[PDB]
Formats: C-alpha cells, sequence, structure tokens
C-alpha cells in the first residue's frame, strides 16, 4: 500500500512526456467538465432563458 | 556526409530517444486535436460528445 | 597466457574462522616475507551521541601510548625496534588498528594488538595531554577546505542524526570528554562480536587462528543483557550549507543525492557511471582528448582545477556524487555540466561508455588490492559491511552484468528528479540557487 500521490508521481509525474502528456488529456476533460457544470449552474440561476421561452413554439 | 552519425552509438542514441519523441507526438497530437476541437479526431472519444449527433 | 578471467580464480580465498568469543579471525595467505595484521571494529561517530561525539578519535589517540603490561612509550620501541609499522584509522562506522610487520613476527604482533584493543592505560595525564594535541589538529583541519566540505556535506545531509557528525567532535567535546566517558565507550563498543582479526601476507590461517585464541580469548565471556548496540537508519535532507568566504583563494563545493549502503548490488552500476564522469586535476596530461566530457570540457575552458566523484557508503544509507574545486566565475558552468553528465546518463547512456566505465572499475578494483595493508583492510572491513570477503570473480560477474540499461535505470532511481544535498565553501557568490540545483537534476526534454 503506497499512496495515491505516490503513484500519481510514479506513472506520470517522472517524466516531462508522461507530464506533459497528463496535462493535455488533462485540460480536455477539465475544459469539457467545467464548461457543463458551470453552465448548468448559470441557468439553475437564472431561468428566463430563450431556452424555456422557446419550449412555446415548435409550430412556425 | 551524414554518415557521421552512422554507427552502433548513435544507434544506441536513437533508441534510448525513440519513447521520448513517440510520447512527444502523443503531447502535440492530443494538444492539436484538443485545440481545435477536431471534430474528425474527438467525435469518437466516449465523452466529450458535446456535439449531440 | 593466462587470461585475466583466469587469474581471477587464481587469487587464494580468503579463510574465516570464530572464536567462542563471536571474534571472527580471517586471513588471505600470499606468501609474502611481510604482512597485515589488524582489528577491524564497527565504532565510530555514528555510533556516538552528541554528549560522547568525539570519544573514538580521543581513544585512538590514547591508543598507542601505553598499555597494562607496557606502559607509557613501550610499545613503540617494541613496533620500532622489529621495524614494523603500528597505525590507526576511524571513519563514521569504522574504526582500526593494524601492524605491518616481517612475516615472521606475526606473533609479537598479535600479540601487541590485543594488549592494545584491551588493556589500554588510559593515564589520567595523557588523556591531558591529548586534550591539547587533538584541538591543535582541529585548528589544522579548518585548514583543509576539503575535508571541511565533506564534514559540511555529512551535517547538511543527515542533518538531525548521527551521521552529521564529524569524527573527531566538536571542540566542546574534546575539552569536556572525561577518562569514564571513554571507558564506557569502550565497554560499550569494543566487544568481540564486532570486532575482525584480520591479517594478509606469508601466514597461515591457523597461525593466526591459535594467536587469536591465545591472546583474544576472554572479551565476551561476559556478552551483555538488555545493552543496546543498534543502528538506527539516518535521515538524508535535500539541503544546502554555504559557508560564504570570500578571502579563499578557490570555491570548494559537494553535490550528493542519497546514496543506497553498503549492501545494495545497485553500487555496481553506480560506480561504473562515476567512473565514465571520472575525475580531474590541472596536473592531467592530456585535458582536451579525455574520454570524459565533464573532465575534457573542465580542461578545456578552465572550468575547474579538480574535480571527483563519489560514492561514500554507510549502513543503508549513502552520499553519492562528486566534489570540485574551481575560481569563482566557474561555479556556474562546473555545475551546469556536472549535472548534464547525471542527466545524460539517466536517460541517454551508451554502451561503449559503459564498457570503459566497466574496464576502469575492473583495474581499479584490482590495482587497490595489492600489497598486504590494502588487503588486510579489505578482508577486515568486508567481514564488518558484507559479512563475508566477495572474491575477485564475484565482482567481475557483477560488473560484467552492467550495460547501458542498467546505467540508465540505476542512475535515474538515485539522480533523476532527486533533491541534493549542498555544501559549499570560499568564493560562493556564484553557487547556483538551491532550486536552481534542483531543477538541473530533471530534464524537461525527458
Amino acid at each position: 500500500a503506497p499512496t495515491l500521490t505516490a503513484r500519481l508521481y510514479s506513472l506520470l509525474f517522472r517524466r516531462t512526456s508522461t507530464f506533459a502528456l497528463t496535462i493535455v488529456v488533462g485540460a480536455l476533460f477539465f475544459e469539457r467538465a467545467f464548461d457543463q457544470g458551470a453552465d448548468a449552474i448559470y441557468e439553475h440561476i437564472n431561468e428566463g432563458k430563450l431556452w424555456k421561452h422557446i419550449k412555446h413554439k415548435y409550430e412556425n | 556526409m551524414l554518415t557521421r552519425f552512422l554507427g552502433p552509438r548513435y544507434r544506441q542514441l536513437a533508441r534510448n530517444w525513440v519513447p521520448t519523441a513517440q510520447l512527444w507526438g502523443a503531447v502535440g497530437a492530443v494538444g492539436l486535436v484538443w485545440a481545435t476541437d477536431w471534430r474528425l479526431i474527438l467525435d469518437w472519444v466516449p465523452y466529450i460528445n458535446g456535439k449531440f449527433k | 597466457t593466462a587470461t585475466y578471467a583466469q587469474a581471477l580464480q587464481s587469487v587464494p580465498e580468503t579463510q574465516v574462522s570464530q572464536l567462542d568469543n563471536g571474534l571472527r579471525v580471517a586471513s588471505e595467505q600470499s606468501s609474502q616475507p611481510t604482512c597485515t595484521v589488524g582489528v577491524w571494529i564497527d565504532a565510530g561517530s555514528r555510533y556516538e551521541s552528541e554528549k560522547n561525539n568525539g570519544a573514538g578519535y580521543f581513544v585512538e589517540h590514547l591508543a598507542f601510548k601505553g598499555t597494562k603490561n607496557r606502559p607509557g612509550n613501550a610499545l613503540e620501541k617494541e613496533v620500532e625496534s622489529m621495524g614494523a609499522h603500528l597505525n590507526a584509522y576511524s571513519t563514521r562506522e569504522h574504526t582500526a588498528y593494524y601492524i605491518k610487520a616481517l612475516s615472521k613476527d606475526l606473533p609479537k604482533a598479535v600479540e601487541l594488538l590485543a594488549d592494545i584493543v584491551q588493556n589500554c592505560s588510559l593515564e589520567d595525564s595523557q588523556i591531558e595531554k591529548e586534550r591539547d594535541v587533538i584541538l591543535q589538529e582541529l585548528q589544522e583541519n579548518d585548514t583543509s577546505m576539503r575535508d571541511v566540505v565533506f564534514n559540511y556535506l555529512h551535517a547538511t545531509a543527515f542533518q538531525g542524526t548521527p551521521l552529521a557528525q564529524s569524527v573527531e567532535g566538536p571542540s566542546e567535546n574534546v575539552r569536556k570528554l572525561s577518562r569514564a566517558d571513554l571507558t564506557e565507550y569502550l565497554s560499550r563498543h569494543y566487544k568481540a562480536p564486532r570486532m575482525v582479526l584480520a591479517a594478509a601476507g606469508g601466514l597461515e590461517h591457523r597461525q593466526l587462528l591459535d594467536l587469536a585464541q591465545k591472546h583474544f580469548s576472554g572479551l565476551s565471556g561476559t556478552y551483555d543483557e538488555d545493552a543496546v548496540p543498534t543502528l538506527s537508519p539516518c535521515r538524508f535532507t535535500g539541503s544546502q550549507i554555504c559557508h560564504r568566504e570570500d578571502g579563499l583563494p578557490l570555491a570548494h563545493v559537494a553535490i550528493a543525492v542519497e546514496g543506497p549502503g553498503w549492501a545494495h548490488p545497485d553500487n555496481v552500476a553506480l560506480q561504473v557511471a562515476n567512473a565514465i564522469i571520472g575525475h580531474y586535476d590541472c596536473t592531467y596530461g592530456g585535458g582536451a582528448h579525455l574520454s570524459s566530457p565533464l573532465a575534457s570540457i573542465a580542461a578545456t575552458n578552465k572550468l575547474c582545477q579538480s574535480f571527483q566523484t563519489f560514492n561514500i557508503c554507510y549502513a543503508d544509507t549513502g552520499l553519492l556524487g562528486a566534489h570540485f574545486v574551481c575560481d569563482h566565475m566557474s561555479i556556474d558552468d562546473m555545475m551546469f555540466v556536472l549535472q548534464g553528465q547525471w542527466m545524460r546518463l539517466c536517460t541517454s547512456a551508451t554502451e561503449s561508455e559503459v564498457l570503459r566505465g566497466k574496464n576502469l572499475l575492473r583495474n581499479a578494483l584490482v590495482s587497490h588490492l595489492d600489497g598486504t595493508t590494502p588487503v588486510c583492510e579489505d578482508i577486515g572491513r568486508s567481514l564488518l559491511t558484507y559479512g563475508r570477503r566477495i572474491p575477485l570473480a564475484e565482482w567481475e560477474s557483477r560488473i560484467a552484468e552492467v550495460d547501458a540499461r542498467v546505467v540508465r535505470e540505476v542512475c535515474s532511481k538515485y539522480f533523476y528528479d532527486q533533491c541534493p544535498a549542498v555544501a559549499g565553501f570560499g568564493p560562493i557568490e556564484q553557487l547556483p540557487d538551491y532550486n536552481r540545483i534542483r531543477s538541473g537534476m530533471f530534464w524537461l526534454r525527458f
């Protein structure tokens, strides 16, 4: 039983190759998860959007 | 005349740096892809399907 | 044509024995008319506390100044008169007393060692006379930049541990250490099972065993109940000690990472790597053409006056690095290059350089064990550390196993992205900041 940060260090941080690979792969997900999670926060507090407003007009 | 770099030691040098050069391409590919939002390439990653269809 | 390989098998086996004492008696017979004998004890500043630090060093002074059976200068005259030589030394983990002598003088040589090791008089007037001699050696030592810099290196690398301390101790211990402190340190440590009676030359194992039984039986006729002779591991610390002194004409600098310790097989590959890097001195013939890139660049660009790599080993820990001497405006370049070489070996070592490093170790190994004294010291201390002798041939197989991969991996392990211990003395304004040194321990392209 080593620790987490240790595992992370051994497998990914030691080399600048992996270190860099890990962060670019980290940004790809962070951006996607931050945008989503953050939009939903923006929406939940508002709700006088163009969204809910739409619902009213699938017609023409 | 580039034959100065042709020999056993240079071949061992080339080898020791292959993984590094490989992993640098990994970083460059993923990085180019993610900065331009490569529609083509990305559509295949499970999550990151923030383009519905 | 006996091949090198063949000659390694020709080296006679080291014979080992044990008295009921626990005293190990070891020899390597060779048919010389001369020999070396002495006793190796594992006692040294690392076993000492803050309070008695410098104790063993104090005993080493007293050691040859009178026993019970031969008080005052009687020792000297017995040795001097046979033409023998009587020496002693103490490191942080080891102490030794040995005699170089005509082979047919083995009997008395041995008789003498026992007497020294057991019946040391420690006459109150002598210890007082020695108080001032040691103090004086201290002033003496303060002028050897190199000695001072490794003492600093140990002091910062092992900062809160016993290995941080020096062998001679601080001046105040020399001032206050009393006879009782010595006798207690002796009783505590000069005990059979931690002593090895070693010899090399024109002797025969049985004679040495007989003598060991004759003059040494009766040391652990006691043996302690709960005493506490155990060695605790020593914390290594990534740190820096800078003793700035612009009045000194050249800078001394010693960097090291944490070594593994006497027992670890990794030591063979580390030394091979260290040989590749080498050492250098401004009196070396041919500089620009030297194999070692550090060495050759240092010679062409005058970055250095000297430098050497090193692998100090202690139990379970050690200092692995290099020390160098240079002008005030070259410390930065010397570090840049020294560090480039470790990195290069970590990630990029080639095959022919490893072969050169390997051969360099073979020649060094063999060149060293030449003559009774060095072989004796090797028998004596090997038994302390490895427990056995480790014959030339075994070392040869270890060395043979090392190739580029082994160098890369073994170097990476101890060097790569590791916090070093830095010691510096002198005109060191240009010595790089620690963060900067620390960043030199990894490569951003890797």
